[PDB]
């Protein structure tokens, strides 16, 4: 199939931080990107090319470590380095909430319906009922080191944490009668696992990338605990995401090429490379409809490559 | 440079 080499789109990232465990780039359902440059997150409508900044933190010394939308895109949750989890009411441009409750920066979130959960530096977990006055309701405490990697499953069974202490956690979506243990504890990458993505198509599969003393692109059946997959990807692997229409994923990398790797699935074959940023790429995100892949990278620009679509 | 500009 033909993948075009160019992206559809090279928007201008100054100031991003350059820190791998920082998850600074978010698609929302409303077709809106929330990039977070430095201490401002800003706005840019795909459909118009208009561009608001949201936000801007207010104290020396702060930056945003974390962004992400709630399903319907209406509220965007921004976690910061003084170790808030900030709900922001996008239509009304305002803060809604301050959420405090972790030790150390938010640099992970992921949102399951109402619960937004937020993963620390401290390596600790902490779910928030965002509808209510003690948002705190659970913390989930299997990581020794910087949660990086945090997703729920599309269909709110599990919850996936990678960690800087090379673990995998698959977490129940409930504690049940017993307490906050993960069903799974997946010890085999041999570096920080910041790339986690769930199958679309396949309630159990979950994709994990490791980092550079890693390379390893691992697939896995949650339930049954297999490794159905163990790839090198020959370079960190900062990202995992899965085209539901192509049955095709795509990861990004660093050192030595910075470029974005398809691979279909299931054989894991290389399909292309789409290569242009000039230093590691950071974060990718998808468009609402599948088409366009967001990669941004140290170079300080967001490329937007429609890898999934011919129109 | 602007943010988010083309």
């Amino acid at each position: 199939r033909y993948i075009p080499s160019l992206p559809d789109r090279i928007l201008d990232a100054p100031e991003i931080r350059n820190d791998y465990y920082l998850n600074l780039v978010d698609w929302s359902s409303g077709n809106v990107l929330a990039v977070a440059l430095d201490n401002s997150v800003y706005l840019w409508s795909a459909s118009s090319g208009d561009i608001l900044q949201l936000l801007q933190m207010e104290q020396p010394g702060e930056y945003i470590s974390s962004v992400a939308w709630i399903k319907e895109g209406n509220y965007l949750a921004v976690g910061t380095s003084s170790a808030e989890v900030q709900l922001w009411d996008v239509q009304q441009q305002k803060r809604l909430r301050n959420m405090t409750s972790h030790s150390a920066r938010v640099g992970s979130l992921s949102w399951n319906s109402y619960i937004l959960s937020s993963g620390s530096r401290s390596g600790h977990i902490h779910h928030h009922d965002v509808r209510v006055a003690e948002h705190h309701v659970a913390t989930l405490s299997g990581h020794s080191q910087e949660v990086c990697g945090l997703r729920w499953a599309p269909d709110g069974r599990h919850l996936a944490s990678g960690g800087n202490d090379n673990l995998v956690n698959v977490w129940p979506s409930a504690p049940g009668e017993g307490g906050w243990v993960p069903l799974q504890t997946f010890t085999q990458h041999q570096g920080a696992v910041k790339a986690v993505a769930w199958c679309p198509w396949q309630s159990n599969v979950l994709a994990t990338g490791g980092g550079t003393s890693d390379r390893h692109i691992r697939i896995w059946n949650v339930c049954s605990g297999a490794c159905l997959s163990a790839v090198d990807a020959h370079s960190q692997v900062c990202s995992i995401l899965w085209s539901p229409h192509y049955k095709e994923l795509i990861s990004g990398h660093g050192f030595a090429q910075n470029q974005l790797v398809i691979w279909k699935y299931p054989t894991m074959a290389k399909v292309a490379e789409l290569k242009g940023h000039t230093s590691r790429v950071l974060s990718l995100t998808m468009s609402p409809d599948g088409a366009t892949v967001a990669s941004a990278a140290a170079d300080e620009t967001l490329r937007l490559w429609r890898c999934f679509e011919l129109d | 440079r602007a943010p988010x500009s083309d």
